[PDB]
């Protein structure tokens, strides 16, 4: 957040060789831009990304999020895709650790 | 609470801004926000109304949100939408409703339907903005503490008050002296009669005074002020105090002598004025205090004359009088006036959907029981309820 | 039609947000809109006029636009763009006038003008946005339509009408027993006399009644009712019904008895008060019906008995009376009120264009004429053509 | 000038667009606005108050920027923001108010306080945005030049005035004709009164006139015209025109005859009206004229015929009146009406702070005063006065 | 505001907790709080005074930090310390006293001084800390807005009212009847008086009530309750209503017959005691009502029988009373009680620095005055007041 | 019983000396022996009322423990916290009134009702502390 952006952008102008930049003022250089739009553009795609983020992330094959115990013999839930499988579409009830 | 406000201004500013055409550009930074809600939202249920005659409708939640895409948008986006926000509408009517009427005594100022207790909860508030409507403007800096105040037109301060004080007074009520008035709204008309013409008062004077207590104080008041009280300026048959029989007045009207208007704070004089008819303005006050004089006319034509003989019987009755309304003022506290629809919006939905008698507002929302026993808790209750009632105006009228 | 309105909000949102100074951002959202709107146009000719003493101004557009290569505003960005919108100004104005004269029975709640005809082609709904205007917001609702409705300070209800009814005459007039009235705008003002003062009526008291039938219902209508009609307090010389000679009405007061008021809709009592002066709510209403009696006072005092003799002549008039007044309503019909100046503005546009009579509006556009005779094809037009008042309000006042 | 405006919907529509939650997405455009200020701002010191009971508070500023990094509130983010408003808020006040008393006979048309004065400093402009406030639409119109425009309710043009004038009298007043009237705010009531009741007039009419000149054109007037003069329907003892004795008036009322309304504009006659009662429009008029007759009745019943003798003494005074009341209509000029608290707002601040009767303003800003002697010194200075209470009340009610 | 509190427990807590010995290790916790202040202060520059006989004083700040390194604490340690403090000491007590006068009517909670507007700053707030001191623990629970409370022996309620009301009486004042009392800080005392002993009356009883009005609820209230009102048991002459003469009152004591307590909240009555003397509960009310009779003697010894003749003159006055005092009490609103200094602290800092009358406030904080007109104003600033008084007392005494 | 002290100066300590403002350290004593707290907590369930117009609420328990963001507490901290104790004072209130009510001839000095009962349990005597009242 800090130099890694910053880095790559000098680098593509060209101009200079970073480096010999005091580290004042990189960040510096930072501070100014964290304060401005954005390309209708670029920000317009973004905003897009981020309302289906969720989606993609449970609608892959591959990775769930988390796992609930409930020493409780409890009765396993049946539906077409995988058959007699043990999922949950909602966890309410039980506390939650990130 | 703050929440419900938002979940307007949304659709409003919505049900407006979408129309077949539109350059998206103008909304960008309004359907996020929206969007923001439904997730939010989906998942979990609602339950609304269980009083009177308030049907218990369920509810449920599970949408698409709102493609972004699009440049300029087609018919087709627009009722693939306005389908979804006619189940917000719909909503939210059921959502008002049923806590336009729920009210406590101890804390009549929160929240109470489990529809709303479940609103002010944490992961709700990832909603609110654009709190630029007048009411919930005032909602929040009361909730943080800070000079709040509303704006209006005719208020309504005075409880309905109509009578008299006979401050002197006979069996056969021939020979009477005192005043009559009519304190209504945001008026008051007072008359001081006396049918001796003052012939035996000191200097030939009748002094008359008429106090008016406010419950509420108002602030920034334009008030048209003027002489002669129309309502008590014609002959009337009267109770007597006792309720035992019935007096004649025949009034005669003559200009109020030294007229001399106080306003009030706390027993302190903040505006006075000096027989000044037309607009004046009495910037903080509580109370009104109205001081009149008649004065026996010292030289008089003939006809004159005739009206005002020196012995009983007094049949012509020399009346002064002032008429004073507060055309507009600002209160800290929230009143019906002749302009908002909140007290009538209350009313009406009540009424409507018979609610039965609570125990914090007087039957049939009374406006003169109200505002004559305004306590804490009425206000409280008022504040909330009228705010409500102006978020549900935004959409449904 | 809905195209008109933004050429509006965007012109005032326009010359409002742009000055000398902003950072752009704050109109990023905005230029684009605006834009947008100039492509649509430019070459398109346009025709306005025709009619009365209204000018015939041609237009031609060929506009440039608006770079976005800026940040902050300086003053020549402003100036090269007002130049352009005041001919948008003198513009729309010379289309409001147009559109704001012709009527047509048929499809009187559509658009006339060879100049909106034009409008509301296809080609150019490309516009439309921020529909929060109050008047706009009800013209959608009310062609996909719904529960539609407006605001109204002291709406204007009441035909105006003054008579009488005299339910016991003779020649002389020297014993009658009737009501009076004055009903206009949004108040009510009745009194009931009976020169006997009900000395040969059962149980000595003479029952009245006032009906007022609305040409609209009115819904959450906050209004004052107050006992007394001192518009019939004092004596009158009045015609005679059949108009061949003059009565006298010599009033004297006493206190309605057994006031009941009632509000009904389409028959059906919806609310009704016995005898509660102050404010009160009516919620929805297309009828008030006052009743109220006078009853002879059992009890008299010789001042007032002297009033009362067993026999005629009768000289003083026992009256008794009540006062009615809407200070807000909600209509779902446009209609005047003493706060918007709708009304105002399309009577006056009219006579400064000497807009000849037409087919649907009363001469004059008259109120009460309007009001009394209030057609769909009136509410139509009058609609139309407060929504473009309206609009028009938005840039020029 | 335009400045101060800013400054204020900058808080307001942020005040109100912050709260714990809302998505970044709804104030990008707003946060940015935001800041510019700030900058442009700390480094600069100032000075306001002085005159009369006012406190000279003094304001240093270098206050960090914001976050455009959380895409969603958190409490953290308003708390550490409200604190920073509240130091404009505190400070705005103190800024308005002291512009706000400071009167200029020579130019006291622009800015004055050593705070304002160097507002309209060059290097501050950079703020100046979203001109939608009603007022400063018009503030910056009036600057360029305009057809402006304001909208009142009830709005305050005639200067109280309370008088009559008798055509005919002698030394008894047993014998009178004349007209009195109440002239004050809105409203115009006049009666004409003939004690012969036309007995010896030609055609047995007495014809009446009351001519009221506005000190402003009011245009788009919507207005209620009713018969009758309540206020000058009852008995009374006035005082002589050379205030040395007192006469007696005791009116009959009979409808006002020929009633012809005119509204005339520079003496030319704009809107006529004859006999139409009710809501009637004046579209553009500085001046107003009320013409009426007495005419005796042809036909009386004894009773009638009674009141009316041949000869003297005349008993009952025949009278005729109108009521006359403008509900709303549009003024190029500031003035006072029923809904605005402007001049409240003006004249509560300087009552507060015991501010000094200065050399433009009569003492108390007193209405009647002011209206009646509307010098272009009085309507700049007011409509400065009146602008910044309108931005005051923004934010401070 | 909470800035303030902690500059003090800081101090208290440091004054106390830091001398010639202990080990560092029970303050570790502390060095460190206190050292943060340090920083934040160093640089900034104060101002306080300049109303009234207060001095005007500046402060500057630039000071060392505090050895983290010994493990015992030397004398050397202390001295060099105290010498830091008695600078903060000498200062917060000049904070105090400058807040500690300024009165407002708008904003009357918030903070007044140059002194105090620049504490509620954001980059002091780093300083909270130990919030148990009984006041601020209150002050904050009032900003989240929730019921909040305090704890008062002998609270002071009543504003001082002393007086009477002769329900029968006549000019020689030989044969009273009513009531007389003492209405002052926590304390009532009320007799009832007849002349006559009930000779005339219904069941030979007469019936006396006393109401008192309280300006704010009291809740878990501790009350003393006795027969019997001392102070209306001996021999007096007392003016007459109209000052015009003086009567005399020689009383005679009997038992006040159906005593009955009720203590009332909002005309409800929520505690009610029949004949019970000594220690009851009285858990919410704002008003009381005593009732009690006096009842004939049915039987009487000669001696007795002497008193009470069947006809006048009536030389022996039947009194009965009642005496009720509370105790202790809880009050969500400030109050003077017999325990705490607030009052006093306020009052007195007032009077020594000739401080001038505001515009909150009656002339020498006059404790009657002030409960008898507890306004939101004068609540709100006497708690900001009060709040101060206590944080100053933490330190200054 | 002494469990229930602590519940409070827990509380009072707690919504006193936790503010935003303070550094971190003039509250890690504090911080620790609350979170001990919640921990032994959560889970067990409990029962409120069941006489006269005494309402019968049940409480449950499931919150996290408490964060340490250095250098003086941000406001974000606060309200994530007041949160948290506006459920115990709602609770210990309704704890406090239920116990406030029952009595007993034979043994009416100690604990009651089914609320108190199961808190001079063992399991949770690990809070007991500052006994100055
Ligand atoms: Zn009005």
């Amino acid at each position: 957040k800090m130099k890694a952006i910053v880095e790559d952008f000098l680098k593509r102008l060209h101009i200079f060789d970073v480096a010999r930049v005091p580290d004042d003022q990189m960040y510096r250089l930072r501070d100014r831009l964290r304060l401005l739009p954005v390309e209708v553009r670029r920000l317009d795609i973004f905003n897009l990304i981020l309302m289906n983020m969720d989606q993609i992330e449970r609608a892959s094959d591959k990775i769930a999020q988390g796992v609930i115990i409930a020493y409780r013999d409890m009765q396993l839930e049946r539906d077409e895709m995988y058959g007699y499988v043990n999922i949950a579409r909602n966890l309410d009830g039980f506390q939650q650790i990130n | 609470m703050d929440v419900l406000y938002s979940l307007s201004k949304t659709l409003k500013d919505a049900r407006d801004k979408i129309v077949e055409g539109t350059l998206y550009s103008n909304v960008s930074d309004l359907i996020q926000q929206f969007n923001q809600m439904i997730i939010t939202m989906n998942g979990n249920e609602f339950q609304t109304g269980g009083i009177g005659n308030l049907p218990i409708r369920n509810w449920n939640f599970d949408f698409g949100l709102l493609g972004t895409t699009l440049l300029n948008l087609d018919a087709n986006y627009v009722e693939t939408a306005r389908n979804t926000i006619d189940y917000f509408v719909d909503f939210v009517d059921n959502v008002c409703m049923d806590e336009m009427v729920r009210e406590s005594q101890r804390n009549g100022i929160a929240p109470q339907s489990d529809s709303l207790r479940k609103l002010s909860g944490l992961k709700f508030k990832r909603i609110n903005f654009d709190n630029s409507s007048e009411y919930i403007e005032n909602w929040n800096l009361q909730n943080r503490r800070q000079r709040t105040g509303f704006t209006f037109h005719k208020p309504n301060i005075f409880p309905y008050s109509a009578s008299f004080t006979l401050n002197r007074s006979q069996p056969a009520h021939d020979n009477l002296m005192g005043t009559m008035w009519l304190n209504a709204g945001s008026e008051i008309q007072v008359a001081g009669f006396d049918y001796s013409c003052a012939i035996n008062a000191p200097a030939n004077t009748q002094q008359f005074e008429h106090i008016v207590q406010l419950r509420r104080v108002l602030t920034t008041a334009t008030i048209t002020l003027l002489p002669d009280a129309e309502r008590f300026s014609f002959p009337r048959v009267i109770n007597s105090a006792d309720g035992a029989t019935t007096w004649y007045f025949n009034p005669v009207i003559l200009r109020p002598n030294n007229v001399e208007v106080e306003f009030l704070l706390n027993g302190q004089i903040i505006n006075t004025y000096q027989a000044r008819f037309g607009t004046i303005i009495a910037r903080n006050f509580d109370t009104i205090r109205l001081s009149f004089q008649l004065m026996r006319p010292p030289n008089m034509t003939p006809a004159v004359a005739a009206l005002f003989p020196n012995a009983q019987p007094f049949e012509h009755h020399a009346t002064v009088g002032l008429t004073l309304r507060i055309e507009s003022a600002v209160c800290e506290s929230v009143l019906a006036d002749a302009s908002e629809t909140m007290l009538a919006n209350v009313t009406s939905v009540r009424q409507e959907y018979a609610i039965p008698v609570g125990p914090v507002f007087p039957p049939g929302m009374n406006w003169t029981d109200l505002i004559t026993n305004y306590s804490p808790s009425r206000e409280d209750n008022l504040q909330r309820v009228f705010t409500v009632a102006s978020i549900r105006s935004m959409l449904v009228k």
